[PDB]
């Protein structure tokens, strides 16, 4: 039996997004700056 | 007119949405099975003044 | 590569024979769906983020939220909880949550292969019975077993 | 005074078992116990299962076909706790020869 | 053979404990994954082929 | 929505248009409770003047 | 103010009382019975419940 | 927002849709409301709670007769009087929250 959601192909980030905090402020927003985690992912690309 | 189940109504099911039939016809008797010994009986009714 | 693809569609389809397991299903107290019959999970809590969508919160007009914005309420939770007996646990329910429609298709006949093998205790107790040609006292209760 | 809270059916180890034969005589005081205690207890079903644990036990020398399907003679008493499943010559004496 | 020994009433105690269990019903359970295995290595070998 | 320029950010309607906070709103209870940091940095100091 | 049996003068008298604070006080503590118990903190109270 | 007919003076107030989980914690709290008043050992009211649906109607207790003849003994409520306080203060709140 399975408990947990059946799905097998998840949504990985594979490429990761320019964090930055010195230029360009305000083009990214990640969940993570709220305590939350995403329900999908959050980079450049993301390879299902 | 032998009694097959014995249910506790919550809402008549006419107005039942979700029907929920109660637990006590997963038994196969209509109320709690007692096992009782039948030897320890006749003695009884056999003795008893 | 027509050998090796065709061997790892069947790791794809034996590793996905399994059951869906109807778990807890706890109220949204909260506000975000309000009431929506959705799944606590309890052993994996991180899973209940990916699992549903529609419960996600749109701070900024991010990339993603212009996607979950469409997300339509009512697509999320269980809808049609098939029970039976009150007291006793409901034998179907009937969820939607983040899922791919072949996986799901691999399991739904799993559970049609594992109904294809499954008879009721009316048939089972005349095969023990003819097994043991009718001797060897067999007794079944005539009540709902759900 | 609390029967359909409670039934006192009779106890699954008292009833003779449905192999053994009535010309053996632990059995039938087995079921000699079992049909004087059977008026006290309030099952319903009690006199079938007290017709029926007699009619084990006489398989062979009282050969009688049973009107209740797939379930023959040799079928405990232990089992018949549903009216559906009475049978027709305890329902009616006169089917019996 | 015993003299007071019925037929049935010894083969009711001698093939008591291999009834008890579902473990008849495992080799019941075997032929399922030997087709299910059997049709998919025919088809895997001939869909290679 | 933030507008990558020396446009000011604006913010969403309920025909699903941005629109700019300069002017009057209403929230009912459910947008509030979902979106309070994104009240407090955009929309409430744009009521404290 | 509402606060029950503030008046009584009897022999004792049930444990089941309201006694609300005056509005100068968070009053949040009597409308979190029944389903606030654990996520909710000690200053706020649901709008749905 | 259905099932049984209630005079609704609290209907403004915003309440989510109480399923039958959420059901039963209100009817976990109205009766340890009901054992703290009156203080009664033993348990009055809380079959509605630990199991089931306790979204109730009217309850009523029957017994299936073998020949369909289902019968069934309605028990409505006789003259409630604590409720009938309670509706009073229910309006009441409407006016004077």
């Amino acid at each position: 039996e399975d408990t947990g959601l059946c799905t097998s192909f998840m949504l990985l980030d594979n490429i990761p997004s320019a964090h930055l905090t010195k230029e360009l402020i305000g083009f990214t927003w990640f969940m993570q700056m709220y305590q939350m985690t995403p329900p999908l992912p959050e980079g450049a690309v993301n390879r299902i | 007119d032998v009694i097959t189940n014995v249910l506790v109504a919550r809402v008549d099911p006419a107005q039942r949405g979700d029907a929920a039939v109660d637990i006590r016809a997963t038994h196969a008797t209509f109320a709690a099975a007692l096992p009782v010994d039948p030897a320890a009986i006749v003695v009884a009714m056999l003795c008893g003044q | 590569l027509r050998s090796n693809v065709l061997l790892m569609l069947l790791q794809f389809t034996l590793s996905n024979l399994k059951i869906n397991k109807s778990s807890t299903f706890t109220s949204d107290v909260t506000t975000i769906t309000s009431g929506r019959m959705i799944r606590a999970f309890e052993g994996r809590p991180e899973l209940l983020a990916l699992a549903y969508p529609g419960r996600a919160v749109l701070p900024t007009q991010t990339k993603n939220a212009q996607f979950l914005s469409t997300a339509i309420a009512d697509r999320i939770g269980r809808l049609d909880r098939a029970n039976l007996i009150g007291g006793e646990v409901s034998a179907m329910v009937e969820c939607m949550e983040l899922c791919d429609a072949l996986t799901l298709h691999i399991r739904e006949t799993y559970i049609m292969l594992l109904r294809s093998m499954h008879q009721d205790p009316t048939q089972i107790v005349q095969i023990v019975n003819e097994c043991a040609n009718n001797l060897l006292n067999s007794t079944i209760p005539i009540s709902l077993r759900p | 005074a609390y029967n359909g809270l409670v039934t006192t059916v009779l106890s699954e180890d008292a009833f003779p078992d449905s192999s053994q034969s009535i010309t053996h005589l632990p059995s039938m005081w087995k079921c000699l116990f079992l049909t004087l205690a059977g008026p006290m207890t309030s099952d319903p079903h009690s006199p079938v299962k007290v017709f029926m644990a007699l009619a084990n036990l006489l398989a062979q020398p009282e050969p009688i076909a049973i009107g209740v399907p797939g379930m023959h003679q040799t079928t405990p008493a232990s089992q018949f706790s549903h009216p559906g499943v009475w049978p027709p010559g305890f329902l009616n004496p006169q089917l019996i020869n | 053979t015993e003299t007071n020994l019925i037929p049935s009433h010894h083969y009711g105690k001698a093939f008591a404990p291999l009834f008890a269990s579902n473990a008849m019903f495992t080799r019941n359970q075997r032929a399922v994954i030997t087709r299910e295995a059997f049709v998919c290595a025919r088809s895997a070998v001939a869909q290679c082929q | 929505v933030p507008r990558p320029n020396g446009l000011e950010p604006q913010l969403i309607d309920d025909g699903n248009v941005p629109r700019d906070i300069a002017g009057d709103w209403v929230y009912p209870s459910d947008v509030l409770q979902v979106s309070v940091a994104v009240f407090r940095d955009y929309v409430w100091p744009m009521v404290k003047a | 103010v509402c606060m029950t049996n503030w008046a009584s003068l009897g022999d004792e008298g049930r444990g089941l009382e309201v006694r609300l604070p005056p509005p100068t006080d968070s009053s949040v503590h009597a409308y979190k019975t029944v389903l606030s118990r654990g996520y909710i903190d000690n200053a706020q109270f649901n709008p749905l419940a | 927002d259905a099932g049984f007919l209630v005079p609704r003076p609290l209907d403004a107030l915003r309440q989510f849709d109480v399923t039958s989980a959420a059901a039963a914690e209100i009817m976990h709290a109205v009766n340890d409301a009901f054992k703290t008043a009156f203080d009664l050992d033993g348990a009055l009211l809380d079959g509605l709670a630990l199991y089931g649906d306790p979204r109730i109607a009217d309850l009523s207790a029957a017994y299936l007769q073998y020949g369909g003849n289902v019968v069934r003994e309605h028990v409505p409520p006789g003259p409630s009087h604590i409720h009938r306080a309670l509706q009073q203060v229910e309006s009441t709140f409407m006016a004077e929250m």
